[PDB]
């Protein structure tokens, strides 16, 4: 039925899944016209399709060009997505196709079903799980790939780095949710967390610092701090008197 | 008109005919319905008084044979049967229109209630949908399921309906996912009119047909399936004039017809708040819109 807390475990099985976020498939600047009315502007966007086992991310790049001369492009873009993951699991070999995929809105729910006929085996299914996938944005290099296209485009990245080296793909999926709900609750803060220490860099085929275990230890704590200071900043909530259990859950929740 | 004999009523039961009904006592001198209006198909059923699981009928045309009914004590049921033999038919009946042994079928001159349940229903097209062959008449019952229900079981005891699914390759053409889904034109007017009804006749006849069984029986397959070919009509941009104008007519006298007190159980409130005020065709149903509104506002 629909992914939950009711098993989280089954994300890092072997059943080949993906989730699809279209958060980020139709984005708009809102502005004034010279007669003051409003007018949007769309800008690239793009389709968030990632496996949560190997971290594999099929980053479908939304070129403005889609747009053009189309009415009721926020019911449009659930299917274009919808069409475009349809075409990526048709382009994968059988035994890459996958077994299930998590939808991030239940609103990608029909469009989807409707594309994947087609695959009656194919689940598509929803999720209870509050993802922070609308984030993906504040990642400099999918932001810079995103926004420098001048067409379609499909860019394959894994966002796991080499961590699954180190890590299992539970952990590594709880370190992507951390960094991603941090960026999305504080993109500045998160930023400074992660670059304030010029001796850890990026390397060019990576998307992430180059930390170490403890390193990363460190980083997820002032993460960790950075959700809670904010969860104190927008409720008007003294954090001091917060206990590990009360913590625990504000940043689950 | 036409005559539907009984052998007795040996178990007391509620006998409907048509949209009538009345009570008859175990061993009453009751010996079946005369004046039966010839040139639309009629209904006649039962809900037995010791126990109302027991809700069947036969839906029959009486220009098609002469047709009585007996109680069998063994399956425990009114049966419809064929008399063969005219003249022993005729005699029979003739004999207790004389004893008065007969209820009149209570049609009121002024009252089109029955053709405009029924104005496009065909026997032939029932024998089609309630599948066996050696009767000219058909049996309905409270419990049968629809071949759609046994594909989500018993192939001989099912309602035949045309299956509708709006998310299957049918109802979709591959390249006009969001087209086909958002506006069901092509679902109707190609496959459902001109490739399996061939004109909306059949169509309405099979809508007009499930309404009734879901109606009399109870039969919950007969109300999706009432249901579905109304959403599919509204669910659709592109409808000829004369089937919408025809569609608001039958659904008036349908919605007309309805009790009252079984209104929570046979109309689905996300179907007709869709239908009513959401659809391409929510403007198009003036009539039922009215009565609705009228009628049913809390459901809405």
């Amino acid at each position: 039925g629909a992914m939950n807390s009711s098993n989280y475990a089954e994300l890092f099985n072997n059943d080949i899944k993906l989730f699809v976020d279209d958060t980020n498939v139709y984005r708009v600047t809102v502005h004034k016209t010279f007669e003051g009315n409003v007018a949007t502007k769309a800008i690239n966007g793009c389709i968030f399709t990632l496996n949560p086992k190997t971290g594999h991310l099929f980053l479908k790049i939304i070129h403005t060009s889609v747009w053009a001369g189309q009415k009721r492009l926020s019911q449009l873009a659930k299917w274009k997505t919808a069409e475009e993951v349809s075409a990526l699991v048709r382009s994968l070999p059988k035994e890459e196709q996958p077994k299930q995929i998590i939808v991030t809105r239940k609103a990608m729910l029909d469009p989807l079903e409707v594309h994947m006929l087609d695959f009656p085996n194919i689940a598509i299914r929803p999720t209870e799980l509050r993802l922070p996938f609308s984030a993906a944005m504040s990642i400099d290099k999918l932001s810079d790939v995103v926004m420098k296209a001048t067409e379609p485009q499909m860019v394959l990245f894994n966002i796991y780095d080499d961590w699954l080296d180190r890590i299992s793909s539970y952990t590594a999926f709880s370190r992507l949710t951390l960094l991603l709900r941090a960026l999305k609750t504080n993109e500045e803060s998160a930023k400074m967390i992660l670059l304030s220490d010029p001796t850890i860099t990026i390397k060019s085929y990576h998307l992430w610092p180059s930390f170490t275990d403890e390193q990363w230890i460190t980083i997820e704590s002032q993460m960790r701090d950075l959700i809670l200071t904010e969860y104190g900043r927008k409720y008007n909530v003294n954090i001091s008197a917060l206990t590990q259990t009360e913590i625990k859950d504000i940043i689950l929740g | 008109m036409n005559t539907v004999p009984f052998t007795s009523a040996p178990i007391e039961v509620t006998i409907g005919i048509d949209q009538y009904s009345f009570n008859v006592k175990e061993n009453q001198p009751f010996h079946g319905i005369k004046d039966i209006p010839i040139g639309h198909v009629h209904v006649i059923h039962f809900q037995h008084a010791d126990n109302s699981s027991m809700r069947y009928g036969y839906w029959f045309d009486c220009r098609m044979g002469n047709f009585y009914i007996q109680y069998d004590p063994k399956d425990g049921l009114y049966k419809m049967m064929e008399e063969r033999d005219g003249a022993k038919f005729e005699n029979i009946v003739h004999n207790f229109k004389e004893r008065q042994m007969m209820v009149s079928y209570p049609k009121i001159d002024e009252d089109d209630t029955w053709y405009n349940l029924t104005e496009f229903v065909q026997m032939d097209k029932i024998r089609k949908i309630v599948r066996k062959d050696e009767n000219q008449f058909s049996y309905v019952d409270s419990s049968m399921t629809t071949v759609q229900e046994n594909e989500l079981s018993d192939p001989a005891h099912s309602l035949n309906y045309t299956v509708i699914n709006f998310k299957s390759r049918e109802a979709i053409r591959p390249g006009h996912e969001m087209e086909d889904f958002l506006d069901k034109s092509y679902y109707l007017n190609t496959v459902m009119l001109q490739g399996i009804f061939k004109n909306s006749s059949n169509y309405f006849g099979e809508l007009q047909f499930a309404f009734l069984n879901a109606m009399f029986f109870g039969n919950y397959g007969s109300s999706l399936q009432w249901h579905a070919m109304i959403e599919l009509i509204c669910s659709s941009a592109t409808v000829p004039k004369h089937m919408l104008d025809k569609l608001d007519e039958i659904l008036y006298y349908q919605i007309k017809t309805l009790p009252e007190q079984y209104s929570d159980i046979l109309l689905n409130e996300r179907v007709w708040n869709i239908c009513l005020y959401s659809s391409f065709q929510k403007n198009s149903l003036h009539n039922t819109e009215k009565i609705m509104e009228n009628k049913y506002p809390e459901l809405l």
